[PDB]
């Protein structure tokens, strides 16, 4: 009821970024969303005086219909001052169970600074570029600003303070729009729960991370062994050997001596299968001096494993995995490559988000201009990474296979 | 008198930390200054400006030409920025037919909307004196200046403004905005159509704007943009390719600016050799010789530039298509229309700047641009016909490396087709040869060894001059494709080669990358298998090619 000073970092403008073209149902959308909103007082229509914009299209989250609103403000949140900080709750990931809840509307009952409006401006465009393009600018917090959730964390805070003195067991986080919800109760008492925070915030996706593990690298256990099969061996090995500091290769690669047909069987001599098993043994060992730095990026790399298998590694150096995983679900996504892609991306944002509360940088094995055609078709969260894009086959792409 | 409805003033400042304008007025020859001064007075006795005293610091110079051009350059550099809403015209083909089209042009288009209070006094400008016996007369503008940064912007807004209740009343009519220009248009009957035009100028001159009372002297065909517009079709100004003795640098980019232009309605314009030659020159007097290829590519589009083609206009109730075509050379051609013969519009691709590609990859990415047009000019992707198989396709995706996709589309046996020209085995061939291939060379003579050795005994080492270590490593599995049956396994520590051969191009840069993939494409069978270098596996020699 009461506006917070907001303002940018010293030396920056606000957001001037392009709005790329939408389909016509997508327009229609916000056109209603928005002139919905306008009755509300969420939103005011600006003149030619506001020379900033940021990115918006539509999209629809899981089993609804309703369109839904979405805001790219990754470069006004990257260019807006940094607010402060609660540190990260690390026992979030350890919690058997979490629920994610959308508390985006709660924003929208708080103003935001007058000043700072000019900023968060997003143009409707028109098809064919007939009509000018329908300017808003936000009243309110906007959801996807990052200094929404910073400036309700007060009122945050005293919602779920009786929820928090009811029940210490149950771990609670906040990003950005969404509500992480922790704890170690059955799933219908975990789902009765929910209702009643979900009350609890009225009248003011299911996620098991205990299911979740860190994935070592495995070694094949084979009674004969081919020319091939022994020359992966030593490509795995000699490629563990930059994480693992005493992975030896010797012994085995003595097996190859002489040019042998790729299919001829091998058997492994005393010295061979003694290496091998010291290399098991060292590889069941987690990874030496891994530590996480809340001042550096994190970074995930996906491969792509075919039949519906995706493979990624959250680290910040290299051959210093903070986590891996290998995402092969299958929802309404077997023949699009993409849509597959995109609700990795998804899975694996939300991951790095109960882990270490921010979203990593992405390495997306797909051409530039294929992923920034079709990425906005199947994203249903209410955050945007950031990402790159990599070019050239990566040789340890069956390695984490 | 009527009361005239006011427009609302768009606050504007400068840039931060700057100030007005300063500069110093030119000296004007004495009938130069009497003409400004009757204009300068007839524009005070109408209201757009009005003398100011001395205590206004800034100053713009002015010019006679009369007509009087004031140079606000100064100001624009220390206006502050706008949203500019004109970017990228509104493209032809996208328009839906309309029974009835009329054309409204405003009078007085920037000199009608009044300009902030407080911010006139930036626009201050001085018309010197005879003989500079006297202080010169000091003027300030009242409404938007004509060569103001944000006058187009702002009498665009305040247009909008105005019109919206009227186009909201009016869901059966469609109004455009475009300059001083209005074009209405609607299906009514004729004489309907005439009558909502009159309620429209009813309407904006219940604001103060003038609309043609005569009939509007615009009628069709319309000449906008380089293009021609017509009741039924639409198309672009006559494209004439000029018949030149010796052709220079500015006359290939003349031609290659009227190809480009007419390759958007006339199918199968190529514009790769035309282009080419103006590859690295940046002379604009140069004359280059034109190649054979280039003067055969001029004489197919003097051949389908031969007689008049036309677009047709957009029908939201019919299903839209898009067709493309392989040209040769990177080169890629489509039409998108929504009934056969009758295209909406056309289109060409280039292929992107790099040293290996395929099919494949290029047709996806003109899949991708089509698809980005299409949802800018109509609002949705059309369906796609494409001369490639499904099964090909399916292979594709299936086993790329990259995560592709093309949305909903159909094969048309169109040749030429594209196809995978070879595909590596997954797991090792049981009875074909293993070739275990190596290449090295020294970094100061160039001098360098290629060769191979199999399981049957077979080798081979080459010699070579002027080459590197990459080279060798491709050169030594060119070998070992050479000299194998049409089933063979190759073994290589070349991550290099592997990096190449794994992107499965089908032509290169580099004509050693085009024999392997000549080699690969003769091949049944082809297992491409990676071991590291120098960890003493025999067989893979590298110390054969050392010596
Ligand atoms: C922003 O406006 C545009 O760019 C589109 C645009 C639309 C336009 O006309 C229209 C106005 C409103 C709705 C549809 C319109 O065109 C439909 C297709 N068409 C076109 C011409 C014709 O006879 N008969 C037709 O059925 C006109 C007459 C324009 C005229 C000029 C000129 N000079 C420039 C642009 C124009």
């Amino acid at each position: 009821i009461e506006t917070v000073p907001v303002k940018l970092k010293p030396g920056m403008d606000g957001p001037k970024v392009k709005q790329w073209p939408l389909t016509e149902e997508k327009i229609k959308a916000l056109v209603e969303i928005c002139t919905e909103m306008e009755k509300e007082g969420k939103i005011s229509k600006i003149g030619p005086e506001n020379p900033y914009n940021t990115p918006v299209f539509a999209i629809k989250k899981k089993d609804s219909t309703k369109w839904r609103k979405l805001v790219d403000f990754r470069e006004l949140n990257k260019r807006t001052q940094d607010f402060w900080g609660i540190p990260h709750p690390a026992g979030l990931k350890k919690k058997k169970s979490v629920t994610v809840l959308d508390v985006g509307d709660a924003y929208f009952s708080v103003p935001l600074d007058e000043d700072f409006r000019k900023y968060t401006a997003f143009t409707i465009p028109s098809i064919n570029n007939e009509t000018p393009g329908i300017r808003y600018q936000y009243n309110v917090l906007p959801q996807g600003w990052k200094g929404s959730p910073a400036i309700f964390q007060s009122s945050m805070t005293k919602i779920l303070e009786p929820f928090k003195k009811q029940n210490p067991d149950i771990v609670i986080y906040q990003y950005m729009d969404d509500l992480y919800v922790g704890s170690d109760l059955e799933i219908g008492q975990h789902r009765t729960k929910i209702e009643e925070l979900r009350q609890h915030l009225l009248r003011w996706y299911e996620l098991h991370p205990d299911k979740w593990t860190v994935q070592p690298i495995v070694l094949p256990e084979k009674d004969s062994w081919t020319v091939n099969d022994i020359q992966k061996l030593v490509g795995k090995l000699n490629w563990a050997s930059q994480i693992y500091p005493g992975i030896k290769v010797r012994q085995l690669s003595k097996l190859l001596r002489g040019t042998k047909a790729l299919t001829e069987v091998i058997p492994l001599t005393e010295e061979a299968e003694l290496e091998l098993a010291e290399n098991r043994e060292i590889l069941k060992e987690p990874v030496h001096g891994v530590y996480y730095d809340p001042s550096k990026d994190l970074i995930a790399e996906i491969q792509k494993q075919g039949q519906g298998q995706w493979t990624y590694q959250i680290y910040q150096e290299p051959f210093k995995n903070l986590k891996t995983g290998k995402y092969a679900r299958m929802r309404g996504a077997h023949t699009n490559d993409v849509k597959q892609l995109t609700e990795a991306v998804q899975k694996i944002t939300t991951e790095s988000i109960v882990i270490w509360g921010k979203t990593p940088k992405f390495k997306l094995p797909i051409q530039k201009e294929t992923w920034e055609t079709w990425w906005t078709e199947y994203w249903q969260a209410t955050w945007i990474p950031e990402w790159e894009f990599v070019n050239t086959p990566p040789l340890v792409k069956l390695w984490y296979q | 008198m009527v009361p005239i409805s006011p427009i609302e003033t768009v606050p504007v400042k400068l840039k931060p930390g700057m100030d007005g304008p300063k500069v110093k007025q030119w000296p004007l020859t004495e009938e130069k200054i009497k003409a400004l001064v009757e204009i300068c007075t007839e524009m005070e006795k109408e209201g757009k400006i009005s003398k100011i005293g001395p205590e206004n610091p800034y100053n713009t110079p002015v010019f006679a030409i009369w007509r009087k051009l004031v140079d606000f350059r100064e100001l624009n550099k220390r206006t502050q920025d706008f949203w500019e809403v004109q970017l990228g015209i509104p493209h032809p083909a996208g328009l839906k037919k309309k029974k009835s089209v009329t054309v409204l042009d405003v009078g007085d288009a920037y000199f009608s909307v009044p300009l902030d209070e407080d911010f006139r006094k930036y626009t201050a400008f001085t018309i010197p004196s005879i003989n500079n016996e006297t202080p010169g007369i000091r003027y300030q503008y009242n409404v938007l200046p004509q060569g103001w940064k944000g006058s187009p912007a702002i009498f665009q807004s305040s247009m909008t403004k105005i019109l919206e209740p009227f186009a909201a009343q009016n869901p059966d009519i469609v109004i455009c905005q475009y300059m001083d220009d209005l074009y209405v248009g609607s299906d009514l009957e004729i004489g309907q159509h005439r009558t909502k035009i009159e309620e429209l100028r009813q309407h904006l001159l219940r604001w103060g704007l003038t609309t043609p009372d005569k009939k509007h002297q615009k009628e069709p065909p319309f000449l906008w943009m380089g293009y021609e517009l017509h009741p039924d079709k639409w198309t672009v100004q006559p494209i004439v390719l000029p018949e030149k003795d010796s052709w220079t640098v500015n006359d290939i980019q003349k031609l290659v600016g009227k190809l480009n232009w007419a390759s958007q309605i006339y199918p199968g314009i190529k514009v790769r050799q035309l282009s080419k030659l103006l590859r690295g020159t940046k002379a604009l007097t140069e004359v280059i010789p034109l190649t054979e290829e280039a003067e055969l590519e001029l004489a197919e589009n003097r051949e389908i530039l031969k007689e008049p083609v036309h677009g047709v206009y957009y029908d939201p109730s019919k299903d839209l298509i898009a067709e493309i075509q392989k040209q040769g050379q990177g080169q890629w051609t489509y039409q998108i229309y929504q009934e056969p013969f009758k295209n909406l519009k056309t289109g060409k691709y280039a292929r992107m700047r790099g040293a290996h590609t395929n099919d494949v990859k290029q047709l996806t990415e003109a899949v991708q641009k089509i698809t980005t047009e299409s949802i800018v000019i109509w609002g949705k992707t059309p369906k796609f016909k494409l001369p490639i198989q499904k099964e090909t396709w399916e292979t594709w995706w299936t086993e790329y490396w990259q995560a592709t996709w093309i949305p909903e589309w159909e094969f048309v046996n169109t040749p030429p087709l594209v196809k995978l020209w070879y595909q590596l085995e997954k797991e090792p061939i049981v009875g074909a040869e293993t070739f275990y291939v190596d290449g090295a060379a020294n970094r100061e003579t160039k001098l360098g060894k290629a060769g191979y050795v199999t399981n049957k005994g077979r080798q081979k080492v080459v010699p070579l001059t002027n080459t590197t270590n990459q080279k060798t490593e491709l050169q030594a599995i060119y070998l070992a494709l050479q000299d194998s049956g049409l089933e063979v396994n190759i073994v290589t520590d070349s991550q290099y080669a592997l990096g190449i051969i794994q992107a499965q191009p089908d032509k290169s840069e580099s004509e050693l990358v085009n024999q392997i993939i000549e080699q690969l494409i003769k091949k049944e069978k082809v297992y491409l298998a990676w071991v590291p270098a120098h960890k003493g596996i025999g067989g893979n020699e590298q110390v054969d090619k050392l010596v």
